[PDB]
């Protein structure tokens, strides 16, 4: 998994 | 009209005095932020605005200006360590767990998210979030009778960020930290939902990737009869963290592999060195590996449960990494099992893949096959029957292949070539 997400 | 905002636009109704425009200007902000296009992460750090967003936070009666600067908030933590360090530096952390306990359940979820993208920058900040008290307020969301009544996006950003928490090493996170953790991911790893089980599987795996101590923990919740269920299914993105955790578990002792033999995670083996995924055959053949490192009881369940043949399988076809593995899992099995073990294990057609594998450019699988090898000689000395061996050696190429090692460049290979040579070759 991603250590980070942005929100799109 | 809050599409294509000009950051000095931005900045105009930020500064305004009127939450209103502030908050016109924030959704702004959040529009250009959430496009996957470039978004201008570094144009609105340097234009000032996260003091800014970091006080809308706390503004109990605009919530849209909460959620608004969470989501803005949540994507410049997103990007790299620098940017992250720039939302934390401007105090974040603390504004986005008071958020936690929001009544707005679309806002407090934005706030776990945050939470996630600062902790999973590393060790550093995951501790700080942490340390603000990040924990408590998060299994609150979570202390519910049954985890289906949540909102599915919602209680897959709960479990990522979670995951988040328990992730990273030097330092592994605090030990209170993992046991306060732990009984609410154990019950998320029983719910029904595929991303869910994989997050809650990739966390699992990364508290059981450490010393013996942290293995125990986790397996003394009883979660090894789940995963090995886990490492059954049929969405891989569960089957790969599962048999991560797995793995992680038999390095430990003894007795925590025989819980995962007990539970039956041998039966699933046929299939998971027979994986069509690449890194999936090299992880099944890696735990393979550290259980023939166990006792002679625990080679004998490998013996029983026809992984042998397999072993020999992926030695004669496979990523050239599976085979490493694979010759690594066929040293320690000849180094730990019966003369009984050792034969059986030529019974199964070992020899000719082995000695195929002694052409590699690889010095340390070269090293590993030829402690086998030696290893099969002691059992056939045992038995009287060194040149049975010697001739198959012989008949398949072998022998030429080791003479080739006299002349290698390791002092070690050539050391153990010659020794083979002049032991059962002369």
């Amino acid at each position: 998994p991603p250590t980070k997400k942005a929100r799109v | 009209g809050t599409v294509n905002w000009s950051v000095e636009d931005i900045v105009k109704g930020i500064n305004s005095n009127n939450l209103e425009s502030q908050l016109q200007a924030t959704q702004a902000a959040r529009k250009l932020l959430s496009r996957e296009k470039q978004p201008p992460i570094d144009n609105i750090i340097r234009a000032g605005l996260i003091p800014k967003f970091v006080s809308f936070l706390g503004k109990t009666d605009c919530s849209p200006i909460q959620f608004e600067s969470a989501w803005a908030l949540t994507n410049i933590a997103s990007g790299t360590s620098e940017q992250t360090k720039a939302v934390v530096d401007g105090g974040a952390i603390p504004a986005f767990i008071s958020l936690l306990a929001s009544p707005h359940a679309h806002i407090s979820e934005q706030a776990v998210w945050a939470l996630g993208n600062i902790a999973g920058d590393g060790s550093a900040f995951r501790d700080l979030v942490i340390k603000h008290g990040a924990i408590d307020p998060l299994l609150a969301l979570l202390a519910v009778p049954d985890l289906s009544t949540l909102a599915c996006g919602y209680l897959r950003n709960l479990t990522w960020t979670l995951s988040n928490l328990c992730r990273n090493k030097n330092p592994a996170p605090p030990l209170d930290a993992v046991e306060q953790i732990l009984p609410t991911l154990v019950r998320l790893l029983h719910h029904n939902d595929p991303e869910v089980l994989a997050d809650s599987c990739w966390a699992i795996s990364y508290l059981t990737d450490g010393p013996n101590e942290r293995i125990e923990m986790v397996v003394k919740k009883g979660v090894v009869p789940q995963l090995v269920k886990l490492l059954g299914a049929t969405e891989l993105p569960i089957v790969t963290p599962a048999l991560r955790a797995i793995g992680n578990i038999v390095t430990g002792t003894d007795e925590q592999t025989q819980k995962v033999i007990d539970a039956g995670a041998l039966a699933v083996f046929p299939s998971l060195l027979t994986n069509p995924k690449t890194n999936i055959q090299k992880e099944a053949t890696w735990t393979m590996s550290n259980i023939t490192a166990g006792r002679q009881d625990q080679i004998q369940q490998v013996v029983n449960h026809g992984l042998v043949p397999f072993l020999v399988g992926v030695l004669s076809k496979a990523d050239f990494k599976t085979q490493k593995e694979a010759a690594w899992a066929i040293t320690n099995y000849t180094s730990g099992g019966t003369v009984e073990q050792i034969v059986y294990l030529v019974h199964c057609g070992i020899i000719e893949p082995l000695m195929n594998l002694l052409s590699a450019k690889d010095t340390k699988i070269i090293q590993v096959i030829l402690d086998a090898i030696s290893n099969i000689f002691q059992a056939a000395e045992k038995l009287g029957e060194t040149e049975k061996l010697s001739i198959m050696i012989e008949e398949c190429g072998g022998l030429d292949k080791i003479e080739a090692l006299q002349r290698h460049e390791n002092e070690s290979v050539y050391k153990a070539s010659l020794n083979l040579i002049e032991k059962y070759f002369s």
